[PDB]
């Protein structure tokens, strides 16, 4: 029934149930923004009276909503001050196609050509759900009916 | 629209009695009620079935 | 999961308190307070976006560390566990040539119900009439633990195949796991360096030796197993193996092996299998005609069955008969009148440091306010021993 | 373009909602009907507070047309208690 | 169509103080109703804004609220019976912000179980078993020695035999001294 | 599980939605979707500022968990280090009063692109010619990592002030930090590990002694080193210096100081120098007349000294005449005749299980087909 | 898991629950195991002994029109440190 066992210093069973902590880069919030646009493809204008986010991304990038881009191309908190002539880098409209990195990935399906960015750029693009397929839409609202629960 | 096609799973995207109706039941299966019963006296009475 | 929340989400709330901060800053000017008066199109489309983004809002904290649980440490998001059997196949008579059962062969109980598939090609060699081959569960949960000789109906006939059936009853059915599970997971991911002081308790129970199996060490206890004779720098350990049953040699050999290089040197380890202790209950409970009573048997069985799994004992643990009955009101429409457990009404002790407790029969009467009594009793191990 | 020619069109009112609920209007959904079936409990029929009383029981919304409904454990159809839109929730 | 630093730093109306004003007479700030309907809405955002502002302080142990020490305490690895409601926030505290780097990283040395103890505010002496002890061995006749895995958990007088400390270092020890080897809680004999 | 999206996908979408919403509220009467109507400027207003506070939300929960790492798990995020050197200030004469060098005195390089600050204030003592003190860059970046004596321009002269360099290279400087480096270091974090098996504890000894150096830990073994009589809790370690010898005090010294606050509660850790036998060979082998002699017996010599490196030996263990026989027959060359290892042909058992070999004579008595005998003695002690 | 502050106002709320006037039905006997049932659904505690006026058994309502109230409890809790809390409640008014 007992088994004595002494210490031992390398053995594969414990090989085969040994190292836990993996630190893989998935999708979450702090590799959102891992993806950045390359620095020839954005204009290096400066900060100058009456200036804001909402209208440089009017001007450069036709939407008022893109600001998220711009501080996500420079690191800036929006609510925070920009000083008066510091720069600013504003990524141009069609040149924000190329940070769109196109890979194989591999499935027991087939393989699937998918786009990477960062998130800002992804949302943008598939803005008004224009590059989505119409059954990737059908297939999340086939179920509509939703378990709740009950106290 | 009209073309694009997506293809769900049996138990992964979805719960498999989705894809099945409750007309064909299935067959299920119980002890027999028919089972020859021997009078003659020497054993157990029950010969058929199991 | 449990995180401050950090500001108030809510809809119809969003929609009163827009409504009477209005008045409030307004030295009492605005008037119109009725939340389902002329300003609700108003304050209704500002709530309907406060919400979408409050909501939102609430939800950075969590995901802060969802991100560290998931990143840094990379976890699995755990779905389930099917259950699985040893399917015995036997043919009608001694053939001059190997047998072949399939892959994925279906075999099902008398209900039709739960479907089991054979894991791969069973060859039964020219002259044997029987062969065994694992079956796992067509999906994931616990109504899939049916006992031996349960599984015996298939429906694609093959050639000679006289009966098949299940040699062991199926284990290891899991639905999933709730979210204190798996903060358990990360957690001990997070301290189990260098067991030390029961983290051979977390080490063999879930890892290195399957899902749904137990451990329990004992500090200073030696090969006689008394507790009153310590011997320093002696770690035991009481094993029960992934099906439920005291731990085969071969996993005792398996965990020995794993755990060898990871002890401290000079130190001697033990390992044995684990003792069970096995629970009759008898139940006289008073029934509010809110469920049949076949429905209220079968919920109190699944619940007892849930509470008494060997993941959720501490092994040489006393049972108590409080925690039991509550167990048993949790399913719902029901009023206990009398349990007994072991022909007793008080808490059952475990005879040792090492034992784990196992219910093995139940018996059911049930009284409805019409005044019909329901007897019925259920056993639900193969046997004293298993 | 679609939004506002759905919005001139009058809502079915028995079908799908112009507005599919979200989900935080689903949560908010749950809530009300809980709120109502906790306060209407004693007027509910014998079968809908049979239902409740069970501890699997589930309610079900549906996403697209606001309908929600009782199921008992055994996850069978038992009864419907009403519809929600976005912002009211109304009993039947 | 302003900056961001104003609306939400200086106005703190980050909603009415981008309503048009160029147009004065007819514009939505030369009417009090457009100031009236959108402050509650101000209010809440500007709410929220702190919320997230202090949100980092919340992760610091040592600096966040008594609400979050719970919610911290699975990312600092401490579940099961190795955490406690019961534990006084400030042992919390503590007990948190020196998991990685001394608790968890040393589990099993004296230093980590003496500070285990001295957190949760016991005063205590580790002492190892022995033929020689400085306070009142010979040094001409006695001997020297040691224990081995033997060790003891030595309490003042203050504290009730079996009481709250008592039983409080004993689930300690269980949880943070090597299992293999022997230990007793005692009344220190100075 | 997935973390969840924090910021709204679709803004647009949001007001749009928001409108649909209004006429749902209103049951079929506020139909108005363009900017001219009255709810949209609201909505709109509204949708945009939630933009901006989901992006401060995604920000926030963004430093929680770095502050998190910094703070909890002690792995602070680099967002940009400025470079670090040490500059020496020397002096035209030798005061009878203390030199005082304010802080941020600024020099440069010949360019002047890169620029170093003092730290802090120099305080060069009477009768002393130089002092030492660290410099920061000007800014974060890897352009300031330079080497030595490249930073020795500046623009403000003192009385009595004859040079001023940096002895050390300027090192430290980042621009950043990705984000699968912070990942990786604080996942490193969680990995730390007390050394508690055997192979633990020889690993560490030798990681702090160094390149070239072996332990060998024994459980159980008293400080007297007698097998017979085993002593509970103790783990006794043997250690070869880096340089072959048995360790000396000192480095017993040295690897106890970072050993002793890694051992657990009730271990009693002794260190002792390692044992060394010395190994004498005599070998008389035929060669194939493929190589010559000299060659022979410069690739025989340097087969053994790569056998018998303290690397490939394992302290305690036999050494075993027929791996010596494979290792010297490994060059190819040759066909070994005989061989002696301290004047026998058997296995050298160790007395004890803290012994390593050590060989430190060789005699070649080599041959070829045509009778040729090559005779040589090498001595390899030091 | 829980502070015994925070215990005691659980099983409180609890109990002014379990005895509302709407959620007793009038000449019912008064279940000691349904108040067990009741308590234990807080969660953090286990009982181990509950007396109902100074008995441990089903109290039966003197006649069909005799609906039950709250009235005082008496709260006696420990923790496996062995640290006891005790308090004593009147619910009337």
């Amino acid at each position: 029934t007992t088994q004595e066992f002494l210490s031992k210093n390398k053995t594969i069973e414990s090989e085969l149930l040994d190292l836990l902590i993996k630190p893989n880069t998935d999708d979450s919030i702090l590799t959102r923004n891992k993806q950045a646009i390359a620095d020839r493809d954005l204009f290096d204008i400066e900060w100058e009276p009456g200036q804001s986010l909402n209208k440089l991304a009017t001007e450069y990038l036709g939407d008022s909503f893109a600001w998220q881009i711009i501080a996500d191309a420079n690191g800036i908190d929006p609510t925070k001050e920009i000083d008066i002539g510091a720069g600013l880098k504003v990524p141009d409209q069609k040149a924000l196609e190329n940070s769109i990195k196109k890979f194989i990935v591999n499935s027991p399906t087939g393989k699937q050509l998918i786009s990477d960015a960062k998130q800002s750029i992804l949302n943008l693009i598939g803005v008004g759900d224009s590059n989505t397929e119409f059954s990737k839409t059908l297939k999340d609202c086939i179920g509509k009916v939703v378990n709740f629960s009950f106290d | 629209k009209y073309i694009s096609t997506s293809y769900a799973q049996g138990g992964i995207d979805l719960p498999i009695d989705f894809l099945e109706n409750p007309d064909d039941a299935k067959d299920t299966n119980s002890a027999s009620t028919a089972t020859e019963v021997d009078s003659v006296g020497n054993g157990t009475v029950s010969r058929s079935g199991v | 999961l449990n995180a401050p929340q950090l500001v108030v989400d809510d809809y119809e709330q969003l929609i009163i308190d827009s409504l009477v901060h209005t008045n409030v800053v307004s030295n009492g000017e605005f008037t119109d307070l009725d939340a389902s008066g002329f300003m609700r199109p108003f304050a209704g489309t500002m709530a309907y976006a406060g919400s979408e983004l409050l909501y939102k809002a609430n939800l950075a904290s969590i995901a802060a560390a969802k991100s560290f649980f998931k990143n840094v440490l990379g976890v699995p998001e755990d779905t389930g566990t099917k259950a699985t059997t040893t399917l015995q196949f036997g043919l009608s008579a001694s053939l001059s040539t190997d047998f072949i059962v399939p892959i994925n062969f279906q075999v099902s109980d008398l209900s039709g119900t739960l479907r089991f598939y054979t894991i791969g090609n069973l060859v039964i060699p020219a002259g044997a009439t029987f062969g065994t081959i694992e079956a796992i569960a067509e999906d994931i949960g616990e109504k899939y633990n049916v006992s031996a000789n349960f599984i015996d109906q298939y429906s694609t006939p093959l050639t000679y195949l006289q009966y098949v059936t299940n040699i062991r009853p199926a284990t290891n059915g899991r639905s999933g796991e709730t979210i204190d599970n798996l903060i358990e997971r990360c957690a001990q991911i997070i301290r189990i360096r260098n067991p030390v002081s029961a983290l051979d308790f977390e080490q063999l129970a879930e890892l290195t030796m399957g899902e749904g199996s137990r451990c329990k060490a004992i500090g200073l206890l030696g090969i006689n197993k008394i507790v009153t004779d310590p011997q320093p720098g002696v770690v035991h350990l009481f094993l029960l193996d992934v099906n439920g049953n005291p731990a085969d040699p071969v996993t005792i050999s398996t965990v020995g092996a794993t755990l060898q290089p990871r002890i401290m040197l000079g130190t001697r380890l033990l390992i044995s299998p684990m003792e069970v202790l096995n629970i009759e209950l008898e139940l006289i409970a008073l029934s509010d005609s809110s469920k049949t009573f076949q429905q209220l048997a079968d919920d109190i069985l699944e619940a007892l069955k849930v509470f008494f799994n060997p993941a959720n004992l501490t092994p040489g643990e006393p049972v108590l008969i409080e925690e039991v009955k509550f167990a048993i009101r949790s399913v719902g429409g029901l009023s206990i009148s009398y349990l007994q457990m072991n022909d007793n009404a008080i808490n059952i002790p475990m005879p040792n440091q090492w034992t784990i407790p196992r219910f093995s029969y139940i018996g059911f009467e049930l009284t409805d306010s019409e005044g019909t009594v329901y007897r019925d009793n259920v056993v639900t191990v193969t046997n004293p021993e298993e | 373009e679609e939004a506002k020619k759905k919005v001139k069109v009058e809502t079915v009112q028995n079908g799908n909602l112009k507005k599919t609920l979200s989900e935080k209007q689903l949560i908010d959904g749950v809530k009300r009907v809980t709120e109502y079936l906790k306060k209407n409990i004693s007027f509910q029929p014998r079968t809908i507070q049979n239902i409740l009383s069970d501890p699997k029981s589930v309610i079900k919304i549906d996403k697209d047309t606001g309908q929600v409904s009782l199921f008992n454990g055994n996850g069978e159809f038992a009864a419907l208690v009403g519809t929600y839109n976005g912002d009211i929730f109304s009993p039947s | 169509s302003k900056d961001a630093f104003t609306a939400w730093n200086v106005d703190r109306r980050p909603i009415y103080s981008r309503m048009p004003k160029e147009q004065v007479g007819t514009s939505y700030h030369d009417y009090i109703a457009t100031d009236w309907l959108t402050a509650y809405w101000d209010k809440i955002f500007i709410e929220c804004y702190d919320k997230l502002e202090d949100l980092p302080r919340q992760f610091d142990p040592l600096q966040c609220d008594e609400e979050y020490l719970d919610f911290l305490a699975p990312l600092c690895g401490w579940t099961a019976p190795y955490w406690s409601g019961d534990y006084p926030p400030e042992s919390k505290r503590v007990l948190l912000a020196n998991s990685y780097s001394l608790i968890w990283r040393d589990k099993g040395s004296l230093t980590v179980l003496s500070f285990v103890l001295n957190a949760l505010f016991i005063n205590h002496r580790i002492f190892v078993p022995g033929s020689f002890i400085l306070g009142q061995s010979q040094v001409s006749e006695d001997t020297l020695g040691a224990a081995g895995w033997e060790f003891e958990i030595l309490l003042p007088r203050d504290y009730a035999e079996n009481g709250y400390e008592f039983r409080l270092t004993l689930k300690i020890a269980s949880l943070f001294s090597p299992l293999w080897c022997k230990y007793r809680v005692r009344y220190d004999n100075l």
